[PDB]
């Protein structure tokens, strides 16, 4: 059946996507320190296929770790627009989610959402390195439930 | 009391110069660096198999918030607004009103979990141990709105993590 | 003297995980093969070791 | 998961020191996570007399 | 029976680099107390396939300021050069029995650098041109030592034919007669392939990219697979040239098993040094070769022209 | 009962070293060169 | 107005506009802009989608938290349409497709779907339904796109009487398939203008002008039942319009004359592609067909808006198509092409 063939093919692509996420570190504030602890051998982010890779031309997901200051807000959008785009954005910490501690400041945007679309939200201040691992695991589940080929077959 | 970290003058005798020359040509400190990387290769990796092996925590851990209730069943919050008054990030919003039966509780108790700093000041300020930070730290969500907890979601957390929060404060109340 | 014990210990894991079929089950779904005593069982089916 | 002596000799020699004595992994020397309840002391001002705040 | 032979080389080669990326992280992790990929398949035995399949399905894009033609041909240059270079390697019997196999590999390996800056120049990026200009003078200065080291060692061969190394080190390993040249040969191989005492070509710490600056799923995969293939060979070339093995003419499988083992051990050392040393600054890596490697290079050359003459050990030309 | 808080053991904790423990290993300078030259001489023969 | 629908604020994101839009097919060209304009004013837009949720990600950061709600809907299902429009003030129709899918032809997506949307909206009890149809909508034009659109707007008018109907001429913008379509024709050798494109007359309209036109129609009280026609200020002959595109893009120009029947054949050849087709036979007819002036219908200006000339917003679309030799050229280097009297 055509639907079955597109079903297996979609799963193959989705497996290839979720099993290789290459974060482009936007290390901004104390949320970045905890994320490096995820890369530390205690949790070993690398072991899940997900390994840190620079050059957003060669990265799949953004991990917004820290406050997003209005001065650098154009930089966040520019590095987001340059990713080969099967692409997702992970927001770490209360500050990146909706402003957090500095929600009422004059120079902190109330959440990274106002600049970029945001996938799974990671709450914390900072979210423990284990909590982020759960977040990345959630994105892998979200990638697993992608029906890109099924929608194309039913267009 | 100070110590000179780098004030070592090498000896100029025929022995020492040859060793430095032998170190130079026959790369030794590079081999010592190589030799020790081999030592760590054969060692025991410290990686914990997440999520089958969750990390070690303490009873004082601060995570997802929850409102607890008395053993009778009635909530502990009596709407003194101490938690809202001391919240450093003003993530707490409270609205109270006389209940039908008398003793009155909150009609709105919203915690902005994207504005919360998880400092734990709310659970200290609470004179009835009503608002606490539970042991959960895996409540990541796909949408920003799902983080903005209100009274109903928080009360649900209190009725879900009660079997764990009760033991934690049971082990830590004496320290406080 | 210890390599043979190591292989026997490694071979014992296939008997520990309910035979070879169970061994691949844990390997392909839990990424570990280490056996351990069963401390308890919860109502939802999770096995704690 | 303490390894075979053959590795221990190789691992020790490659690093140049006895690694089995002091290890990076905590096996059992850690304190038990279920400790007996404590009895916190009191401050110097916890007195029933001659403890006026004006002083 | 030649297309089968060629495809019995291309597919194993691309699969060798394929799982070298797995034995990279799984070795790098274990040397930094991590565990490496062990999730995708048992022990990570499927992680590179997951990596590769993603890197041929995620959106590729030419830079807006690119030069399309030179941007596309550079991955062609890198991959074809890497594959074509394995051709005269004398695994028992070489696939192509070149009379001047050594000179061939020198010429094409000197060509694998046109890919790096044609990619850099066409990308029209500030980090691209910097990385391109870093790499070219890096390789050619390291190439002068590469040529002389090969010549000095091969003076005991009597020819440039790769097959004759089997006969030359039949009783005694070549390294025992040219170990001083072996050390600089290994360092130069670390430098031509841009591993990480001199990975400044990538320069991720200071140049973020440079192997593949805006290069994406396809072209990034090539520029990776074109340099990891060079990793395996430059140790296979080191293995064949210095550490010979017994070769029974009736059972070549023993030699292939031995030859593969030496390449595997050498490749691990390439990964081993990669996580045990800092990054050479540009002037340092140029100073190391132009001011310390070359003076020893010429001196040991003159030794190896004279050595067969003084000992009456001129090797047979045939 | 009496006050009970986290306290050091009655005799105090054991010593904790802090100084550099870099060992000295390998042959002296002449020995390394001699074995390096000796290998060349045997290899040459 | 309902107690929770009274407008509040100063028009910002957190301001309560008071309109609950239900923009259909918002995962597209105009759908992106109309949601944005609704997003700025603080309007709870119920955006239904049938595509992958990932393709709707760009829609998320255009409204305050809880404003933009994503719902799953299917074209051939009354229940899905009812679910999305049950609680709404205004329903915006933007479903369309320049080609005929295997499961959806021009008949299905321009008459059947608008019929269900209009009929269900009236049963639900919405106030305004803004339906969009081509300006060149005609019952006898050979291009089934125009033919289907004419049937649909008449049917939608019957089902929903006071349903404002928009008739834009031809939108141009960042992803328009109108300026991009002509600029993309460099690959296929030269540009094969039908009859050199010396007879076709077009009146392109800026996409942003259409978007604000829709929003102004929503707030306008007189839009009930009217049938608007959105056209750009100037009016361009096809050959000169393509001249302006390639001059702004700084690309070589090869005016290939190509017979109409032959063009219909190559449109058939490109139609075979299972994926997004480069062009269809119906597309060839559309660019060959002109945009007739309809002065009787109220224009864009009547919706308190000023049209934007294409020569003012041309570099927006064609800066990308320029190579590095012309990636930094200014805006006024290329002057507007011939302007046939409007
Ligand atoms: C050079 C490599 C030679 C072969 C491997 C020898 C080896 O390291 O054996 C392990 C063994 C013990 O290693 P260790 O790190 O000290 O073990 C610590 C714990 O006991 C480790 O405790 P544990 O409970 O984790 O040990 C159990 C473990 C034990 O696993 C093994 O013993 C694996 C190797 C044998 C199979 O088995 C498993 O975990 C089951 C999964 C096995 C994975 C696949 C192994 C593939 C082996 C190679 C196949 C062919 C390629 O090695 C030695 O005793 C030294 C061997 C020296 C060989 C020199 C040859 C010249
Ligand atoms: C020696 C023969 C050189 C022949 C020649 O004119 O090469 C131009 C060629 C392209 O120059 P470019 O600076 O990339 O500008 C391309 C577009 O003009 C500027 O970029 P573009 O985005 O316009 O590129 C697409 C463009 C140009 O076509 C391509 O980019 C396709 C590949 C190059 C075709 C020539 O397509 C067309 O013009 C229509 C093609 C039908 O420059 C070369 O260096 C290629 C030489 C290849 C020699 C044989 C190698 C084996
Ligand atoms: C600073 O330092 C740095 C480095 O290092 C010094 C680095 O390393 C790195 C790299 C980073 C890391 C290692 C970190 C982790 C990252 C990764 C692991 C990235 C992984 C990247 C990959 C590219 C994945 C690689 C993995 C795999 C599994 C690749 C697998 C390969 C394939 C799927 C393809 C294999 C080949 C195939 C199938 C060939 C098939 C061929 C055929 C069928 C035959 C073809 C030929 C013919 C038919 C011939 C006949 C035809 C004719 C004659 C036609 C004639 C035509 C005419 C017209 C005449 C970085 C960044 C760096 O910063
Ligand atoms: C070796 C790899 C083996 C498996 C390869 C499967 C094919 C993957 C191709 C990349 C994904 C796109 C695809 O499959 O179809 C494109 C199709 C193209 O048609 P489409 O309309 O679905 O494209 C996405 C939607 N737009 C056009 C708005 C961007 O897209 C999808 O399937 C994605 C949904
Ligand atoms: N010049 C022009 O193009 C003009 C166009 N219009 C009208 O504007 C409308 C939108 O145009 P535009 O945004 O450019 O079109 P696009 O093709 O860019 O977007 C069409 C939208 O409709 C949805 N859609 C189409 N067919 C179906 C279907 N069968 N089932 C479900 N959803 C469907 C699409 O979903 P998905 O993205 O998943 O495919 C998408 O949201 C159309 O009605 C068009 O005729 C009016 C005047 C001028
Ligand atoms: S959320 Fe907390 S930890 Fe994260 S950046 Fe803000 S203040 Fe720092
Ligand atoms: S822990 Fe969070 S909710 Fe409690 S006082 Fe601190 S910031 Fe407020
Ligand atoms: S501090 Fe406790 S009792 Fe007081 S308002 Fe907050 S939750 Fe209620």
């Amino acid at each position: 059946r055509g639907e079955y063939v597109v079903a297996k093919l979609d799963d193959l692509v989705n497996w290839a996507r979720r099993s290789s996420l290459w974060p482009m570190t936007f290390g901004l504030a104390c949320c970045a320190v905890e994320m490096m602890h995820m890369a530390a051998p205690r949790y070993d982010m690398d072991r899940f296929g997900v390994v840190f890779r620079a050059s957003p031309r060669q990265s799949d997901v953004m991990i917004v770790a820290g406050t997003l200051t209005n001065k650098m807000a154009p930089a966040l959008r520019k590095v987001y627009d340059q990713m080969p785009e099967p692409r997702y954005v992970v927001s770490m910490g209360s500050c990146a989610n909706g402003g957090g501690y500095y929600h009422y400041s004059y120079s902190v945007v109330r959440g990274c959402d106002r600049i970029v679309p945001v996938d799974i939200y990671v709450p914390g201040c900072p979210p423990t390195a284990e909590a982020l691992l759960y977040g990345i695991l959630q994105l892998q589940r979200k990638i697993k439930r992608e029906k890109r080929l099924r929608i194309w077959y039913r267009r | 009391t100070y110590k000179f970290v780098n004030m070592r003058e090498p000896s100029m005798d025929m022995k020492s110069v040859t060793d430095r020359a032998a170190q130079t040509l026959l790369w030794t400190e590079l081999v010592r660096g190589l030799g020790m990387t081999l030592s760590y290769l054969f060692r025991e990796p410290a990686t914990i198999n997440y999520p089958f092996e969750k990390g070690p925590l303490s009873p004082r851990f601060r995570g997802e918030h929850a409102l607890r209730r008395y053993p009778s069943g009635e909530e502990r919050c009596i709407a003194c607004k101490l938690c809202e008054a001391v919240c450093p990030a003003q993530a707490i919003t409270i609205e109270a009103e006389p209940r039908a039966d008398g003793s009155r509780r909150t009609t709105r108790y919203d915690i902005d979990m994207t504005k919360c700093i998880y400092c734990g000041f709310c659970q200290e300020a609470c004179p009835v141990d009503a608002i606490v930070e539970g042991p959960n730290f895996e409540f990541s969500t796909e949408t920003h709105e799902e983080l903005l907890y209100n009274k109903e979601k928080l009360l649900n957390n209190g009725d879900k993590w009660e079997a764990e929060i009760a033991a934690n404060i049971q082990a830590d109340y004496l320290y406080r | 003297m210890e390599l043979v014990q190591v292989l026997r210990r490694g071979l014992q894991q296939v008997s520990g995980h309910g035979g070879l079929r169970g061994y691949l089950r844990v390997l392909f779904r839990a990424n570990d093969v280490r056996v351990g005593t069963l401390v308890g069982e919860d109502k939802y089916g999770n096995k704690y070791y | 998961a303490s390894a075979t002596r053959v590795i221990q000799l190789l691992r020790n020699w490659a690093s140049g020191r006895d690694l089995q004595a002091k290890l990076q992994l905590r096996y059992q020397e850690i304190s038990k996570r279920t400790q007996p309840p404590p009895k916190l002391p009191v401050g110097p001002s916890h007195k029933l007399s001659n403890n006026y705040y004006c002083t | 029976m030649f297309m089968i032979n060629i495809l019995s080389l291309i597919i194993p080669i691309l699969l060798a680099v394929a799982f070298l990326t797995l034995v990279e992280r799984k070795v790098l992790g274990y040397m930094q107390l991590r565990k490496g990929p062990n999730v995708v398949g048992p022990y990570g035995l499927l992680q590179p396939i997951a990596d590769a399949l993603k890197l041929v399905t995620k959106e590729p894009l030419r830079p807006g300021t690119s030069s399309i033609s030179m941007f596309i041909i550079a991955p062609i240059l890198g991959l074809s050069l890497a594959l074509t270079m394995w051709v005269p390697l004398p695994m028992p019997y070489p696939l192509i029995n070149m009379n001047l196999g050594v000179l061939f590999m020198l010429a094409m390996s000197s060509l694998a650098v046109y890919s790096i800056l044609w990619s850099g120049w066409a990308s029209n990026s500030k980090y691209a041109l910097i990385g391109a200009l870093r790499a070219v003078a890096q390789t050619i200065s390291y190439e002068v030592t590469l040529a002389i080291i090969l010549l000095s060692v091969l003076l005991m061969n009597g020819s440039y034919t790769l097959s004759t190394l089997i006969t030359t080190q039949e009783h005694i390993w070549m390294i025992f007669t040219s170990w001083p040249l072996a050390m600089m040969w290994f360092i130069s191989t670390l430098a031509e392939t841009n591993r990480a005492p001199f990975d400044l070509t990538e320069g991720e710490s200071e140049l973020v990219s440079g192997f593949n600056v805006e290069y994406a799923a396809g072209p990034f995969a090539m520029f990776f697979m074109a340099e990891y293939a060079n990793i395996i060979m430059m140790n296979a070339f080191t293995a064949i040239l210095f550490l010979g093995a017994s070769h029974d003419p009736h059972t070549p499988e023993l030699y292939t098993i031995n030859f593969v083992l030496k390449t595997l051990a050498l490749t691990i050392t390439f990964l081993w040094i990669r996580a045990s040393y800092p990054r050479f600054r540009y002037d340092q890596l140029m100073h190391l070769l132009w001011k310390s490697f070359l003076p020893l290079t010429l001196a040991l050359c003159m030794w190896h022209i004279s050595l067969p003459i003084m000992t009456a050990s001129i090797p047979p030309q045939s | 009962s009496k006050v009970k808080q986290d306290m050091p053991p009655p005799g105090g904790y054991g010593p904790i070293d802090y100084k550099r423990n870099l060992p000295r290993r390998g042959l002296s300078g002449y020995s390394m060169f001699a074995v390096g030259i000796g290998t060349l001489l045997f290899g040459y023969w | 107005l309902h107690h929770a629908l009274i407008p509040h604020g100063k028009g910002g994101r957190s301001s309560v506009s008071g309109i609950v839009a239900t923009v259909f097919g918002a995962t597209g060209f105009l759908g992106r802009y109309v949601v944005n304009h609704l997003g700025r004013m603080g309007s709870q837009v119920i955006v239904p989608y049938r595509c992958e949720p990932y393709d709707t990600m760009h829609l998320r950061p255009m409204g305050d938290l809880g404003q933009i709600i994503f719902m799953e809907w299917n074209g051939k299902d009354k229940d899905s349409i009812r679910k999305v429009v049950e609680h709404s003030n205004v329903v915006i129709n933007l479903v369309g497709r320049e080609w005929e899918t295997k499961n959806f032809d021009f008949e299905d997506v321009f008459v059947k779907i608008p019929h269900a949307i209009a009929q269900v909206s009236k049963e639900a009890g919405v106030e305004k339904l803004i339906h969009i149809s081509h300006l060149n909508a005609d019952i006898k034009s050979p291009s089934r796109y125009l033919r289907s659109k004419a049937v649909g707007e008449k049917e939608v008018r019957a089902a929903f009487p006071e349903a404002t109907i928009i008739k834009p001429s031809d939108i141009f913008g960042r992803e328009d398939r109108f300026l991009n379509y002509f600029a993309s024709m460099r690959w296929f050798g030269g540009v094969p203008l039908i009859s050199l494109g010396k007879e076709t007359v077009k009146q392109p309209v800026y996409i942003v002008d259409v978007s604000k036109g829709i929003i102004n129609a929503i707030k306008d009280p007189d839009a009930k039942g009217k049938t608007f026609a959105f056209v750009g200020p100037n009016r361009y002959l096809l050959f000169d319009l393509v001249q302006y595109i390639f001059a702004v893009a700084y690309r070589p120009f090869l005016p290939y004359p190509l017979p109409h029947f032959a063009y219909r054949w190559v449109g058939r050849l490109f139609e075979v592609s299972p994926f997004e087709p480069w062009t269809t036979r119906d597309k060839v007819e559309r660019v060959h067909m002109s945009d007739m002036t309809l002065p009787h219908l109220p224009g864009l200006e009547d919706l308190g808006i000023q049209a934007t000339p294409l020569e003012l917003k041309a570099i927006e679309v064609l800066r990308r198509h320029r190579t590095y030799r012309w990636l930094t050229s200014e805006m006024e280097d290329v002057k507007p092409a011939k302007t046939v009297n409007i």
